[PDB]
């Protein structure tokens, strides 16, 4: 993206404090709860009938951890996201058939989760840096669609 | 909110589509798949090749529903309740895609209704497809 | 549409905002200006500096309007008619910008209501801001 | 942009048949009519009260020609829309305060006008190429916003 050095440091500093397992589960769960249409891809996950059903679903939690793991890796290759995410992009398109707009929704949910978790530490400018990051990842993930 | 002039304009334009609605339904989809390749994510089970019978058939289906909405321009919510349900609880299409199909339908109409596609009619049809979109995405959550 | 549940959720979280609405309104604007710079094109007449009184003042107005929407959760189209008219005819804000402020309002709330910002409340708040945005943009054309 | 030689020829060839004067006046007028909020930038033009009033407004017509002219000149630089529109990007930001979302609206209006004009000739594949160009131009124009 367009990350100033000080934006890159701000991202990295905060990311250091994140429990990826936990934030992953929280972001994926909230996605399925706020934009229920996104549940379309997880019919094998079981009970997604209520908020508690979603948030506590062991399958949602595990998938969340998988997704945020892949995301954390992306954070180390902020220079080459498209490269980093190319095989995942191809997979989401050709095998999973996941509309890329889902990637932007997840990005927004993650920002809300980071705000939820960090409170005041998630300053206006720290958010502006993350906004750029989630956009970049979403773009990277959509790059191989055809 | 469609004004009396809008409903008029829509009824007029759609009046001319006539026997070609199905063909236009089909061409709009074709234009969509080509221009906005992400929309294909919702049709993995279709043959998306040019002149595919699946696309043709679906084009018809979309057209007929638009026809039914024109006939019930006054009672859209009610006329498309079943379709709103299907899309909301079954298909679960992301709302952004409705804007893409709408634009492709406009383009298609422009290309085929030269005389009738005036600035005023373009505005009304845009508003119309927007209202149809709203109805189809209203029970999404 | 907002369910009874949604309504309870919204009154509850907004309840908690209380006397901080103004400050949170201001903060949401600031976050929006920094993350989505294009929104600044509507405020060429403002000092957009950190702690600008204009932003502070503007933040209170926005918060008061939301507070008013919560107060009339069963009659928003009417409770907000005046503001809808203003946005439609004078301000002429492009609709997409509403989604941007809504998101930033959600971020702000999340950042200040750790205990109340549950998944369920997050979902209700999102639907609420979407409803308010719909009203403010209903007469746009 | 990410135009294939084939997509390139398609654009180029259709364009050579365009009457910039008429297309520009119509694209701009249709914009003011379909999305009335865009009129906020043209108060000084006069009567925009009716479709007929907009479509007839000479100030509108002449602005349309200037806009399409610049657009037209950009098609000669498809490999660098960013550098071609850098100064215009800053101007739209810094002097005009035009929301870049308008750039997108105009692009779509332009595609509707071309289809209207070329009927049969404006095939799905020709449209796909134009869609890439309008998106590319809007992106370049919004590029220097801050
Ligand atoms: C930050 C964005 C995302 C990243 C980095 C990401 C990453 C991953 C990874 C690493 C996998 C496992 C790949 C494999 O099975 O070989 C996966 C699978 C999957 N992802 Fe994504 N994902 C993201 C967003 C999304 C979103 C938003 C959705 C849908 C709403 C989604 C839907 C899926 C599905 C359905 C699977 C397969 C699940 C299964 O095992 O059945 N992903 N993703
Ligand atoms: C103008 C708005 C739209 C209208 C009026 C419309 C109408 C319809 C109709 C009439 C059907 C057939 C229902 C049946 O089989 O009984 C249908 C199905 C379907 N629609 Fe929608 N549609 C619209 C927008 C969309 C969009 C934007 C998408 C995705 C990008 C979409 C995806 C689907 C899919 C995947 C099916 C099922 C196709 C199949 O499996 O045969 N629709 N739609
Ligand atoms: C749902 C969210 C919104 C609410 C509740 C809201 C509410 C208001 C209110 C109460 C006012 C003041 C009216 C008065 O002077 O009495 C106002 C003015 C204004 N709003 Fe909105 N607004 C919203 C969204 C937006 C957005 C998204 C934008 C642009 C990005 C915007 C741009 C403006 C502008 C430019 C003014 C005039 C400010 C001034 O010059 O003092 N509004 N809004
Ligand atoms: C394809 C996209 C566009 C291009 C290439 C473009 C290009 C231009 C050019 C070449 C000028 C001449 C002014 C100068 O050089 O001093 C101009 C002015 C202007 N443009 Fe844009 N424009 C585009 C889209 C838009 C849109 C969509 C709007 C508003 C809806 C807009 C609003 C204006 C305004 C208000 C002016 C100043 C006119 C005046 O001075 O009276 N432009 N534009």
């Amino acid at each position: 993206v367009h990350l100033t050095p000080e934006e890159k440091s701000a991202v990295t500093a905060l990311w250091g404090k994140v429990n990826v397992d936990e934030v992953g589960g929280e972001a994926l769960g909230r996605l399925l709860v706020v934009y229920p249409w996104t549940q379309r891809f997880f019919e094998s996950f079981g009970d997604l009938s209520t908020p508690d059903a979603v948030m506590g679903n062991p399958k949602v939690k595990a998938h969340g951890k998988k997704v945020l793991g892949a995301f954390s890796d992306g954070l180390a290759h902020l220079d080459n996201l498209k490269g980093t995410f190319a095989t995942l992009s191809e997979l989401h398109c050709d095998k999973l058939h996941v509309d890329p707009e889902n990637f932007r929704l997840l990005g927004n949910v993650l920002v809300c989760v980071l705000a939820h978790h960090f409170g005041k530490e998630f300053t206006p400018p720290v958010q502006a840096a993350y906004q750029k990051v989630v956009a970049g990842v979403a773009n990277a993930l959509a790059h191989k669609y055809h | 909110m469609l004004s009396p002039a809008d409903k008029t304009n829509v009824k007029a334009a759609w009046g001319k589509v006539g026997a070609h609605a199905g063909e236009y339904g089909a061409e709009a989809l074709e234009r969509m798949f080509l221009s906005f390749p992400t929309t294909k994510t919702y049709f993995p089970h279709f043959d998306l090749s040019h002149g595919s019978a699946q696309v043709k058939g679906h084009g018809k289906k979309v057209a007929d529903a638009l026809t039914n909405a024109v006939a019930h321009v006054d009672d859209m919510p009610n006329a498309l309740s079943a379709l709103s349900d299907l899309h909301a609880h079954k298909l679960r299409v992301d709302p952004v895609n409705f804007k893409l199909l709408s634009h492709c339908l406009l383009v298609t109409l422009a290309a085929h209704l030269p005389a009738e596609f005036t600035p005023a009619v373009h505005a009304s049809l845009d508003k119309f497809l927007a209202s149809v979109s709203t109805v189809l995405t209203s029970k999404a959550r």
